RNA sequence: GUGGGAGAGGGUGGUGGAAUUCCCGGAGUAGCGGUGAAAUGCGCAGAUACCGGGAGGAACGCCGAUGGCGAAGGCAGCCACCUGGUCCACCCGUGACGCUGAGGCGCGAAAGCGUGGGGAGCAAACCGGAUUAGAUACCCGGGUAGUCCACGCCCUAAACG
RNA sequence: CCGAGGGUAGGGCCCGUGACUGGGGCGAAGUCGUAACAAGGUAGCUGUACCGGAAGGUGCGGCUGGA
RNA sequence: CGCGGGGUGGAGCAGCCUGGUAGCUCGUCGGGCUCAUAACCCGAAGGUCGUCGGUUCAAAUCCGGCCCCCGCAACCA
RNA sequence: GUGGUUCGUGGAGCCAUGGGGGAAUCUGGGCGGACCACCGCCUAAGGCUAAGUACUCCGGGUGACCGAUAGCGCACCAGUA
RNA sequence: CGAGCUAGCCCUGGCCAGGGUGAAGCUGGGGUGAGACCCAGUGGAGGCCCGAACCGGUGGGGGAUGCAAACCCCUCGGAUG
RNA sequence: CGAAUGCCGGCAUGAGUAACGAUAAAGAGGGUGAGAAUCCCUCUCGCCGUAAGCCCAAGGGUUCCUACGCAAUGGUCGUCAGCGUAGGGUUAGGCGGGACCUAAGGUGAAGCCGAAAGGCGUAGCCGAAGGGCAGCCGGUUAAUAUUCCGGCCCUUCCCGCAGGUGCGAUGGGGGGACGCUCUAGGCUAGGGGGACCGGAGCCAUGGACGAGCCCGGCCAGAAGCGCAGGGUGGGAGGUAGGCAAAUCCGCCUCCCAACAAGCUCUGCGUGGUGGGGAAGCCCGUACGGGUGACAACCCCCCGAAGCCAGGGAGCCAAGAAAAGCCUCUAAGCACAACCUGCGGGAACCCGUACCGCAAACCGACACAGGUGGGCGGGUGCAAGAGCACUCAGGCGCGCGGGAGAACCCUCGCCAAGGAACUCUGCAAGUUGGCCCCGUAACUUCGGGAGAAGGGGUGCUCCCUGGGGUGAUGAGCCCCGGGGAGCCGCAGUGAACAGGCUCUGGCGACUGUUUACCAAAAACACAGCUCUCUGCGAACUCGUAAGAGGAGGUAUAGGGAGCGACGCUUGCCCGGUGCCGGAAGGUCAAGGGGAGGGGUGCAAGCCCCGAACCGAAGCCCCGGUGAACGGCGGCCGUAACUAUAACGGUCCUAAGGUAGCGAAAUUCCUUGUCGGGUAAGUUCCGACCUGCACGAAAAGCGUAACGACCGGAGCGCUGUCUCGGCGAGGGACCCGGUGAAAUUGAACUGGCCGUGAAGAUGCGGCCUACCCGUGGCAGGACGAAAAGACCCCGUGGAGCUUUACUGCAGC
RNA sequence: UCGAUGUCGGCUCGUCGCAUCCUGGGGCUGAAGAAGGUCCCAAGGGUUGGGCUGUUCGCCCAUUAAAGCGGCACGCGAGCU
């Protein structure tokens, strides 16, 4: 939906923020499972090593479960979903028979009180989470794992998906969110649905503060810079680059393709 | 204005004490310097209970 | 009211085959495309034509009519749901409850616009190749917006009987 | 107190005038090309969209006021 | 003032660097087609190569000096 | 592929070795400056071994060494203020 | 050897007088077939406004062997981010 | 040694000169003393009072208190001191920190890596103004006090008795546990008033013996109460999860609650008792002591930002951890152990003085600078921590006395004119708070807005409407209305408090920046687009291990550019880049050996060595511009001239579209028209001949916004005509202390000449007794910095690239 | 003169030259008069305010007896901007 706001101010008049209606009555989390001291950081052991990181609020890592074969042929009842700051998408709470509580990703189309469960069992509904190869060619699914029993790690962005196209012995192709085509091995699981909170792509964060509360600090052009900072540095009164456009450490930022060629990874790939 | 001596106890010890000297062979060359040179003061006196 | 009937009338969800284009495998060569005639273009780096597989979008051949439906615009593969209009028969109920309609309000082809998706074919602009005195056209080889979908605008027409 | 009028400030409508600009009408025999009327030598017209010295051309849907 | 590029039939341009031969498109002129003009077709004409010198057997062509033309430069103060 | 030696790729051996290949046990093996023949010299891939040699924190001796701006930074409670 | 100054980030704390303006959303009324929407009243949003603290450092004057190796005076920017 | 802007030391000059450190301010009497403006005391005066007053923290480290001192330290003096000598002073189970806990980060057994040194590292450990944890009020010292003492009250341990129970972990669960804005109810701190209570006293100078003036009317406090408020459901089954096990927790399912009824838990009142208790007067202090006193200790009102507290509501950016504590069981042990009550005993270590917005901290100084947290009274002005005055409390800033010139600083006023000043209204004025009328273009519908422009503002009396606290009233406190009237030049009478408008450029906007000459139109910014990246991602850092990216996964991450929003962003792929091409040419080691060479009597041993087989790269074939970039010349033509829709021709990869244009771009240039003016190189509008705009180094616009920059007008003025006067701090004179750069020596005039070309010093002439004080700046090519421009040196550094040569990386 | 001779303009303050802008005296005039022209003498005094531009200079506006030209380190920054 979107919430939008009226020019009482500068800044207002554009920004806009997300429904939080699917937020079910339940906005602080859940101890017990999740959640951990999250350590903000914007470097490693000393420098910093992406630029433009840090300040922006406060938060609190919420412990998902990305490997639902544990709880195989275990249901559970959704309970509710919820706001997660380290992420995109929303979280869904749910309680297992079992009396084990997780977090699952939250799908589109994901009701409170729904039933949902993993495993080859498993009918085909949204929340469901089965290996790849019991699941139908051509119904739309997402947090798929890559490798068998590594978690996953595919479509997990805030209305994402990928679709399964076929088969091929061992493994099933997916159509990845970017459009790629991709051999996963059969025996990976994936839940059914997508992803959801898709007017996600939709917001105007509107101000430069906005960016600051996600802890993104302000990115300067390599124009702006000196010959010693970036290559795009000097000379005088404006420029317009004067070689082809680089990254402050030389290599060059439109065109130059950058994937590895020999990984082994190749023979399982098959698009864009 | 603000000048360049804000003097702290706890930060005076942790960075030119003994102990941190000692820590590192950067620092226990320091020690032997000025053991050598016959210095009364090894370290700086930082005080305080 | 009761009981019936025809229909591409509307909206949503799902689905089927033919064809084109691109990709992959096989087989296969010296030309294919195209036109008034050509050239541009594509092709021994293996094109065209032929067989197998896969992908994707769009439009539904025969039935089809000089036919049907709607208030117009407009509506055509098939299926299910939701839904409007309407004709007949019986003469059962109400009982003049009617006709029209400034304004208002809704709907309104195509092109166009916003946001996002999609993109096979086609195709403004644009680039080439021929034609001409010239060609910013007509023919030909490419080609982007757009053409498709969702939501929001736009309100025009030889919106014509 | 009110009160003609005078004064200060800010608006509304109207008329005049203005370098320069836009298209329009009119003015016997200047230029360019041929769009329309015959199937007008590309059927025409059309709402719209883009392009072009110019008439105009092309895309899309429409009309018979053409076959 | 300095620099380097250029003046060739009526128009716009080739011809030079490796000196002997001035070519193209248009235009002009004569002839056709047409009722006529243009288009088109068949013929033909037209150039002291900016000027002064010499270099060579021979100069548009190579080397000097003036003459207009274009282009660049003129910075530190 | 490099280092060592006087040797800087040189006709470049010898001595070490990171990489690849990879033997033999005296009729076995290395060397005498590419290499080959001859004539010779040595016995690699385990280890230890006094003395003669270096220095001067410290003690002593001596000076055609200084004499408080000299001589050690310091003759003096100086690596101090 | 230095981040006890300065720059950024990390963890844990603190501070921001008093005034203005009045968004959404609620509630009532209106409107409609249901809506949209329109009036109020309520509400109390914002890199919103005036202005101290606080953070600055705009213009002018002073100062110039200074009170000060960047200061003083009047003036001025921001002040729930 | 005579020179090195030489090195060390010493002493001159400037010179009794400049200064003596905020313009908050002093005067007198009396002490003391060898000696007083400067020390003590008293009286008067002034300054601070969201401090210039109190309390913490850091830092400092004896500066504390006292006795005796004044050589030096003190910008003067000093009898004084933060200085010299000595002596004394810092008392804790409850305050802070440690025998408690975790944060970032550190360290780091396991493990991983690294020539060495070392680098990483889930467990643990360390690490704190954050979590945890038991003391309040008074009194005493010259100097400590939540530490001593008094009263009242608590905490752990250890050992007993007495009563309870399956007790029991570093293991399970629960809790601890959390944002920002706004907030309700009830309290407390604190404050105002009182005809009431308590007090020494006091009637002055015209009046007042008065419900007069003045001063004060509190603090702490266990249990039990009372009032507010915070937390919490109770059963019974089933159970497969909480990494062993649980009765606990979790998840089901039935009952009864749904209330805070009940349990607890805090706060606040009250409380046995304990303590404090003014002005004034009298004393001797360097200060405290006594009396007031058997002190009184009561009633209203305002009321927090603090307390109940984990309260409530809203919002998106979604808001530590661990222990203590509750609970559940495991091994064990159930004569143990643990819980409740009561007794007795035990209770360590380090800090404690003083300064603490400053003369004790950071700035070489008793330095107009910098320094985190809490209290911060009253009155008035709408409010407030603002401003004026002023409680408590603390100060008059460690040179003074005169004078009353120039000039400077800071300040006040000014006839007439009013921007004529000037690069510029620079500066200075005008305006200024609050209530009420009233407000335009334009606009993204919010705004523009405090638009503009106006009016009101004191005091007195009369009438009158709402609340709040009390009971539905009096009072006490907040907000209103109406009507008469009074005084002055003037009523936010003092202080604090916008000058306004029109029109351009740029940048959308709040932000950011060259600490110490630039705050901007530069950076950033939401947003747009291109490109890389399928996850052990790309990229970054690192030799490595490893880490960031990210406990993220294409709606995500990195890189580049543009830079809100509107309308848009043309043509060129020839060269360079990047992308795509299992063909071809070239292409290194390696393979391969036709063939040849050297030695051997030979078997042999050792050399070179052509075919041919050999990657990436380059070549070559394509693509691609929100990739690097680029986007023409010359002639002719219309029935007045003029101009050229129209044509010819050359060349290119293509030959700049729209929009804009004498511009933050225009040389010629003050282009030419028009506008503003008496007059306009600037400004605004146009034209286009664009030296040398033009489309994401974006193009053209845009409301709002700005300590930006330009042009104009109103208002107002000492900016100016053109100055004048007054004020205070200096300047001047006197007493006290007393610097500096500079300096070859000096017995240091003018002119015209001359000289290395600008002479006090040389020539000629002219002038001129010796020495100071206040002033002025023409000169000593005055001082200051071994010119920062310029060139030179086969000097140096930062930067760049299709310079050379390497290296990382790929 | 580079071990420094501050560099345009303005402002303040002057002073000097004369090849004189005005005022005084004068000759020739194609000088009727008035007013001019032009040459000689003469520096004693005077030689305005504004718009524009950093400007010097210039161009304007309104005046005037006139709206002079040059030098003094393009006079003058230990005098200012
Ligand atoms: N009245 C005509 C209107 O204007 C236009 O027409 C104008 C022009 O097109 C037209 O120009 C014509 C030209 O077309 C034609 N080929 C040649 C002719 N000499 C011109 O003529 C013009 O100029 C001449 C002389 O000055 C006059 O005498 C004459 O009146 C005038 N029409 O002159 C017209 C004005 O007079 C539109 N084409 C027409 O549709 C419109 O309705
Ligand atoms: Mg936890
Ligand atoms: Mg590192
Ligand atoms: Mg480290
Ligand atoms: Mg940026
Ligand atoms: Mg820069
Ligand atoms: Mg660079
Ligand atoms: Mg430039
Ligand atoms: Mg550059
Ligand atoms: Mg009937
Ligand atoms: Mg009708
Ligand atoms: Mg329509
Ligand atoms: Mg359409
Ligand atoms: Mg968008
Ligand atoms: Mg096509
Ligand atoms: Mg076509
Ligand atoms: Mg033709
Ligand atoms: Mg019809
Ligand atoms: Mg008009
Ligand atoms: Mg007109
Ligand atoms: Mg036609
Ligand atoms: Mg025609
Ligand atoms: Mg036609
Ligand atoms: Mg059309
Ligand atoms: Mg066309
Ligand atoms: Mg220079
Ligand atoms: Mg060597
Ligand atoms: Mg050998
Ligand atoms: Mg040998
Ligand atoms: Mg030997
Ligand atoms: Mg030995
Ligand atoms: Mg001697
Ligand atoms: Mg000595
Ligand atoms: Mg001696
Ligand atoms: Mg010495
Ligand atoms: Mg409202
Ligand atoms: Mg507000
Ligand atoms: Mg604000
Ligand atoms: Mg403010
Ligand atoms: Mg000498
Ligand atoms: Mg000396
Ligand atoms: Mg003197
Ligand atoms: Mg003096
Ligand atoms: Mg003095
Ligand atoms: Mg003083
Ligand atoms: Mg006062
Ligand atoms: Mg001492
Ligand atoms: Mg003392
Ligand atoms: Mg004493
Ligand atoms: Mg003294
Ligand atoms: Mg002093
Ligand atoms: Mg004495
Ligand atoms: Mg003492
Ligand atoms: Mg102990
Ligand atoms: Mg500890
Ligand atoms: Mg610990
Ligand atoms: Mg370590
Ligand atoms: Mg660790
Ligand atoms: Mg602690
Ligand atoms: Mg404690
Ligand atoms: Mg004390
Ligand atoms: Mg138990
Ligand atoms: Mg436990
Ligand atoms: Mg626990
Ligand atoms: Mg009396
Ligand atoms: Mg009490
Ligand atoms: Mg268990
Ligand atoms: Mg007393
Ligand atoms: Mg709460
Ligand atoms: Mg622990
Ligand atoms: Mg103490
Ligand atoms: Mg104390
Ligand atoms: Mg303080
Ligand atoms: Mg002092
Ligand atoms: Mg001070
Ligand atoms: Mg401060
Ligand atoms: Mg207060
Ligand atoms: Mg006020
Ligand atoms: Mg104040
Ligand atoms: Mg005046
Ligand atoms: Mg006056
Ligand atoms: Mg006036
Ligand atoms: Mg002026
Ligand atoms: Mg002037
Ligand atoms: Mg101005
Ligand atoms: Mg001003
Ligand atoms: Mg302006
Ligand atoms: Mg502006
Ligand atoms: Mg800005
Ligand atoms: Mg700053
Ligand atoms: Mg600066
Ligand atoms: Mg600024
Ligand atoms: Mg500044
Ligand atoms: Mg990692
Ligand atoms: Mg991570
Ligand atoms: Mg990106
Ligand atoms: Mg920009
Ligand atoms: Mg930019
Ligand atoms: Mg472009
Ligand atoms: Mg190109
Ligand atoms: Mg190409
Ligand atoms: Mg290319
Ligand atoms: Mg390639
Ligand atoms: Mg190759
Ligand atoms: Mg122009
Ligand atoms: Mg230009
Ligand atoms: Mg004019
Ligand atoms: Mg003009
Ligand atoms: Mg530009
Ligand atoms: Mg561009
Ligand atoms: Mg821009
Ligand atoms: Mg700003
Ligand atoms: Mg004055
Ligand atoms: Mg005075
Ligand atoms: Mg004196
Ligand atoms: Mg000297
Ligand atoms: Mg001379
Ligand atoms: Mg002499
Ligand atoms: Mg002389
Ligand atoms: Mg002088
Ligand atoms: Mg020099
Ligand atoms: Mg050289
Ligand atoms: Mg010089
Ligand atoms: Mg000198
Ligand atoms: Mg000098
Ligand atoms: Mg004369
Ligand atoms: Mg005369
Ligand atoms: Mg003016
Ligand atoms: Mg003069
Ligand atoms: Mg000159
Ligand atoms: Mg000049
Ligand atoms: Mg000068
Ligand atoms: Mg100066
Ligand atoms: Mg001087």
């Amino acid at each position: 939906a979107v919430k939008k706001f009226k020019p009482y101010t500068p800044s207002r008049r554009f920004m806009t923020v997300a429904d939080f209606s699917e937020i079910t009555k339940t906005e602080p989390e859940k101890s017990l499972v999740k959640p951990l001291k999250k350590t903000g950081g914007r470097n490693n052991q000393g420098r910093i090593t992406v630029r433009f990181r840090g300040g922006g609020h406060k938060r609190l890592y919420r412990i998902i479960d990305f490997k639902r074969w544990d709880k195989v042929g275990i249901p559970a009842k959704v309970a509710a979903i919820e706001y997660d700051p380290n992420r995109s998408a929303r979280i869904a709470l749910l309680h297992y028979v079992d009396g084990e509580k997780r977090y699952i990703i939250a799908p589109d189309g994901l009701q409170v009180g729904q039933q949902v469960v993993a495993g080859p069992d498993a009918p085909i509904q949204v929340g469901n989470a089965l290996p790849l190869r019991f699941i139908p060619v051509g119904t739309v699914v997402h947090a798929v794992e890559l490798e068998p029993k590594k978690g996953a790690k595919l479509a997990r962005a805030a209305g994402t998906s990928a679709q399964i196209q076929g088969r091929e012995g061992d493994y099933v192709i997916l159509r990845l969110p970017s459009g790629e085509l991709r051999k996963v091995h059969g025996e990976c699981y994936a839940t059914v649905g997508a992803v959801g909170n898709a007017d996600h792509k939709n917001i105007v964060l509107g101000k430069a503060g906005r960016s600051r509360w996600l802890g993104r600090r302000p990115h300067v052009r390599g124009a702006a810079m000196n010959p010693v900072d970036h290559p795009h540095g000097g000379g005088e009164g404006r420029a317009p680059r004067g070689r082809p456009p680089a990254s402050p450490w030389g290599w060059q930022t439109k065109g130059l393709k950058t994937r590895k060629r020999r990984k082994p990874s190749s023979r399982f790939i098959i698009a864009r | 204005m603000k000048r360049t001596w804000q003097p702290n106890r706890r930060k005076r010890a942790k960075t030119h004490g003994f102990r941190a000297r000692m820590r590192t062979p950067g620092g226990r060359k320091v020690l032997k310097r000025r053991r050598q040179k016959g210095r009364w003061r090894l370290t700086p006196a930082v005080r305080k209970r």
